[PDB]
């Protein structure tokens, strides 16, 4: 294991030492059958590849699009332009828009939904390839993107609830705190008591 | 025409994958379907509960013309 | 010729792509894995004639072998997609 | 060996092993010893708060008391309630929550596993310590005591927190009736020690 | 091994004697797990030289130019580029500023960062040695470096202590001591002894 998450606690007997990003935290004993945890390990990657490439339009849209990640992008289409898209406007528009959402998602997924393998869904490899394929430097990588995704997961939500909070977007939230650090912060909100 | 599901395939695959309900839903289907009275438990369980729903929301929710004018109907 | 009746028309075509695309693929693994039965033995031969498993008019010289239920179980569900588009019209 | 009332009991429980111990737990809260190890270390975290603790309510109102000589901004110890000004008790108080927490969780999970609280590779850096279990040592310990006075240095700790310790409940206590500082509180009485005393006032004037 | 630092003897066991120039100083025996003391041989080293080149640095600000440190942010974050450093101001923006020194600093680390000895890391020769000034004996000199580097960063707190207190930076006051020794003091101005 690369670190234990809470030093002074031993380390879980059914999760295997190596296992991409293993500190060890298992809280709720949740996977207690390695046979089950598989599916876990395989879908903790893909909820944060999704959330990886999920975090870039929230911040960017913000404080370079000039859009909230919430209400600016939905809203501004029912009563308002088709898309604003990189500050341009395409023709699709909103009903058939979604349609093609499902024939190309559906037809991306399902493919994938379909294998034998675990290993080789979670990590295709194939034309998706051009890095790192080999021995240690594969190993470790393994290792990076899901210590990223961890991150980037965690921020997800972070994302989500100071905008229920505050109401402005990420970095106009952000950008508030480091100006004034005391004042900003969130203990002094609708949030702590 | 064999498109469709089969009810004990439903079941016998909800077994959780723990082993807190052990061998969850397994030959339940075979009771279910052998038994009468299991069958006429739930049947009165399911409608016995309606009647009282009913009763729930038909004063509420007046649905017939003229009724809540007339009380004791 | 127009929207209305280009719209079922264009709609329709995107259960069926993945019925055959794709699903084809899952939707016969699981009916091979699920076959219905009473008593361990299946519904023709405790006794029940209207129950046979009927196969004899599932058929075709479809490269898949794609049939007329599926037709119609996927066409169904083009046709939801179909009335949940033009007939909404609730937040575009 | 002292016993807290000469002629008792000293628990079968309880023999004189640990230090500070006079024979005195009637309740019984600690039986079974992985529980009475707990406690002797919530005595001492108590005891050593208490001690310092006393401190700031003690001397600085002693202080402004004794004199014009530094007067203590804050007044009497429950006086200084008022007074931040540079932060908001808002976040002043989760910056607490948040820094005190990574301390005093290390400290539990020591309790939990004694040997190492960090071993060196985790938390980068830091992880010094040096633990005996029970009593940090290390850094916490900079002059190096542990000399040889131990046994009578470890009384002296305890028998002082344990004074701290009660000697705390009085301000309570005192400041929730007689409305005053505790040098009000002492001289008051000191100056006239029966009128002055307490069961005179509000609390046995019950009576 | 030269000399204790007090002379109370009792030279801590554990010690690479070697080591450049242990004076057997651990009041609280952090460095007794040896595997972490093989730690903290570098994180010294690499800390003084972050002093040694920085105490001349804040030296030449004050003296030469103008700005003590906490001045020179400040004056340029209303000015950015315009520094003088022998010369003029290569344009530069502090967001744009910062990318150089946090970029080209993380790989320079980066390089160093991953390196399978800890004694190749802190002392690799070569490239890092042009002059070639090892010779056969580096021991006189690693000890010789330290003394300097210890001192450096001891030299360093006394910058910041200085200037947190009332007092400015050092430059002046060095000159503001040696021109009233008696009222220039950590005591006097400083109110660093809070009676
Ligand atoms: C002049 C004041 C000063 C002092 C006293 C120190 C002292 C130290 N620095 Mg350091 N440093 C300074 C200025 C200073 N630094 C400056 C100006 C910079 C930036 C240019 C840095 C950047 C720096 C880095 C990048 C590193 C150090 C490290 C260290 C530690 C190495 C000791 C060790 O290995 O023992 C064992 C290690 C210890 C840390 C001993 C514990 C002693 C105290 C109690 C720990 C305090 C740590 C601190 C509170 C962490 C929180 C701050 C941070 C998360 C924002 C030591 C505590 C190393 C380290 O691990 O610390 C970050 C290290 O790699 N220094
Ligand atoms: C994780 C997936 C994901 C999803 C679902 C979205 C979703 C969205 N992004 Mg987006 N984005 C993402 C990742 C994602 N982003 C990443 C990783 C980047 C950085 C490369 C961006 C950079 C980005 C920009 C620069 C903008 C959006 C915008 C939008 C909105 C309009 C969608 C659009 O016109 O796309 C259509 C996409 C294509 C035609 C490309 C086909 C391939 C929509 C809510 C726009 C917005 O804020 O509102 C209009 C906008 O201007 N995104
Ligand atoms: C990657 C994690 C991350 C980061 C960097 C931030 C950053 C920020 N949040 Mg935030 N937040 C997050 C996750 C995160 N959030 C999540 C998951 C939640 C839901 C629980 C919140 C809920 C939240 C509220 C309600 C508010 C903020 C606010 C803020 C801003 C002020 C800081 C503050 O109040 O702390 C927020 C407190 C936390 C994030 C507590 C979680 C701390 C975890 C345990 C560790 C975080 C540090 C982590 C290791 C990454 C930092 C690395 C370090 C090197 C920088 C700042 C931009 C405030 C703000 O902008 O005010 C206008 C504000 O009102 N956040
Ligand atoms: C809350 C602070 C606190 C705590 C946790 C302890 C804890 C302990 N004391 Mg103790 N003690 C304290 C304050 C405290 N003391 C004070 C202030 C005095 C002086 C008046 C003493 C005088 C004292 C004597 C004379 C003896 C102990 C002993 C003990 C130990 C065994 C008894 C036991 O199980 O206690 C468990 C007690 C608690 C968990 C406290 C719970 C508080 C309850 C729930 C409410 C009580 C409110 C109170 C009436 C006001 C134990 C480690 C005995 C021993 O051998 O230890 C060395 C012993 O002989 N103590
Ligand atoms: C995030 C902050 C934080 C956290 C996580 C802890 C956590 C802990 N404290 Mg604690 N403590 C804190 C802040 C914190 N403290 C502060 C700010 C103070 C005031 C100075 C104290 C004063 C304090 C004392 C005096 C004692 C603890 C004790 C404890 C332990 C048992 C707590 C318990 O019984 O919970 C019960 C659950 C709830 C209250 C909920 C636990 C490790 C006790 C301990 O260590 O006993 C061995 C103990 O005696 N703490
Ligand atoms: C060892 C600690 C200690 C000491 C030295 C004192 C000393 C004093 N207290 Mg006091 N007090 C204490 C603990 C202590 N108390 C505690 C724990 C409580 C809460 C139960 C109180 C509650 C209290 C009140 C309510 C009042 C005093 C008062 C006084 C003063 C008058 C004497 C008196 O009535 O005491 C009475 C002492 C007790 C009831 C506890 C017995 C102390 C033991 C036997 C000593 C060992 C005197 C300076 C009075 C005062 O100054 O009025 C102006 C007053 O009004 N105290
Ligand atoms: C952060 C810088 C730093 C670091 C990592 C070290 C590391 C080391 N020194 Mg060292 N040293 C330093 C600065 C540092 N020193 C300075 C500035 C001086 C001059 C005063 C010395 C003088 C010195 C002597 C004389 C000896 C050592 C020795 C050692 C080794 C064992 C001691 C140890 O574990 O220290 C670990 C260091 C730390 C954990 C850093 C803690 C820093 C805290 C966080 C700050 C405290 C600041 C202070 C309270 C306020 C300023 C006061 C002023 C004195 C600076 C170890 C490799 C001994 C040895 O074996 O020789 C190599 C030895 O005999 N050092
Ligand atoms: C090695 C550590 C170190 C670090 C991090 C700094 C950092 C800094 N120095 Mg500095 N300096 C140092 C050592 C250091 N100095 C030494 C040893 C000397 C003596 C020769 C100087 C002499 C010096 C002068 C004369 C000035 C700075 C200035 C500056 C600031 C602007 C940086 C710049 O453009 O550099 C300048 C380097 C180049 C332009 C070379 C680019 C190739 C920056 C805070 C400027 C400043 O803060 O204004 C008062 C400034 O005017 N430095
Ligand atoms: C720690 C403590 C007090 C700490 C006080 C602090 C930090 C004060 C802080 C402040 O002042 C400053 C610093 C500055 C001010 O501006 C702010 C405040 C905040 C006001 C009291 C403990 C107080 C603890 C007390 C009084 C415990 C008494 C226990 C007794 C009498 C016996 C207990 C038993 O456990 C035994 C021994 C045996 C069992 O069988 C029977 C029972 C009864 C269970
Ligand atoms: C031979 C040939 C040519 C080239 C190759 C190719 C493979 C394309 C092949 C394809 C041939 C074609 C075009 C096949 C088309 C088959 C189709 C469209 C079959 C139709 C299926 C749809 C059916 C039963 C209807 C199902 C149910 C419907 C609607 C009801 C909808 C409903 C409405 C909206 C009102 C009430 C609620 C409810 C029930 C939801």
């Amino acid at each position: 294991r690369p670190g234990n998450w809470l030093p002074g606690s031993e380390a879980p007997s059914y999760l295997p030492e190596d296992l991409p990003g293993n500190y060890g935290y298992d809280p709720l004993g949740i996977s207690e059958n390695p046979a089950n945890m598989e599916r876990m390990i395989e879908c903790e990657v893909m909820n944060g590849r999704w959330a990886m490439l999920a975090v870039p339009g929230m911040l960017a849209q913000e404080a370079l699009g000039f859009g909230n990640w919430h209400d600016a992008p939905s809203w501004v289409y029912e009563g308002g332009s088709p898309t604003w898209f990189g500050a341009g406007m395409p023709i699709t528009d909103i009903k058939l828009l979604a349609v093609i959402e499902l024939v190309l998602m559906g037809g991306a997924e399902a493919m994938r939904a379909s294998e034998p393998d675990m290993e080789k869904r979670v990590y295709p490899g194939g034309a998706f390839d051009p890095a790192g394929f080999s021995k240690g430097n594969l190993a470790e990588l393994k290792l990076k993107e899901i210590k990223n995704a961890r991150l980037a997961m965690f921020a997800f939500v972070g994302f989500v609830l100071q905008y229920y909070a505050t109401g402005k977007g990420p970095v106009q939230c952000w950008t508030e705190h480091i100006a004034d650090p005391l004042g900003a912060n969130f203990a002094t909100n609708g949030t702590s008591l | 025409f064999g498109i469709g599901h089969s009810m004990k395939e439903i079941l016998d695959m909800h077994t959780p994958p723990s082993g807190n309900l052990g061998a969850g839903h397994q030959n339940l289907f075979d009771t279910i379907n052998n038994s009468l009275h299991f069958q006429l438990g739930l049947a009165l369980a399911s409608a016995g509960t309606i009647c009282s729903m009913v009763a729930q929301h038909m004063y509420s929710l007046p649905a017939y013309a003229f009724i809540a004018s007339d009380f004791t109907t | 010729e127009l929207s209305p009746s280009l719209v079922i028309s264009l709609s329709t075509g995107l259960s069926l792509f993945l019925g055959r695309f794709v699903f084809f693929n899952f939707q016969r693994e699981n009916v091979a894995k699920q076959v219905p039965e009473q008593n361990g033995l299946t519904h023709f031969e405790a006794g029940d004639t209207r129950a046979k498993e009927y196969v004899s008019l599932l058929k075709s010289n479809d490269p898949v072998g794609f049939n007329i239920v599926d037709v119609l179980a996927w066409g169904s569900i083009g046709h939801i997609v179909a009335y949940y588009i033009l007939a909404t019209t609730s937040n575009g | 060996r002292p016993i807290w009332l000469p002629g008792a009991d000293v628990p079968e429980w309880l023999d004189g092993t640990i230090p500070g111990d006079f024979g005195y737990d009637p309740l019984k809260l600690g039986k079974d010893p992985e529980t009475l190890k707990w406690y002797v270390q919530a005595e001492l975290v108590h005891g050593r708060f208490a001690m310092m603790g006393l401190v700031g309510m003690l001397v600085p109102e002693l202080l402004t008391n004794a004199g014009i000589g530094l007067p203590a901004k804050g007044t009497e110890w429950f006086n200084a309630g008022a007074a931040p000004m540079f932060a908001p008790t808002g976040v002043l108080f989760a910056m607490q929550f948040l820094l005190m927490g990574w301390a005093e969780i290390r400290r539990y999970q020591d309790f939990k596993n004694p040997g190492s609280v960090n071993v060196d590779p985790i938390f980068g850096g830091k992880l010094p310590d040096g633990n005996i279990p029970g009593y940090p040592g290390g850094i916490f310990d900079p002059f190096g005591f542990a000399k040889g006075d131990v046994d009578s240095l470890k009384l002296k700790e305890v028998k002082n927190g344990r004074l701290a310790m009660f000697a705390t409940l009085g301000f309570y206590c005192q400041a929730v009736v007689t409305g005053k500082g505790p040098i009000a509180c002492w001289t008051s009485h000191l100056a006239d020690p029966w009128a002055n005393n307490v069961w005179s006032i509000e609390l046995a004037k019950v009576i």
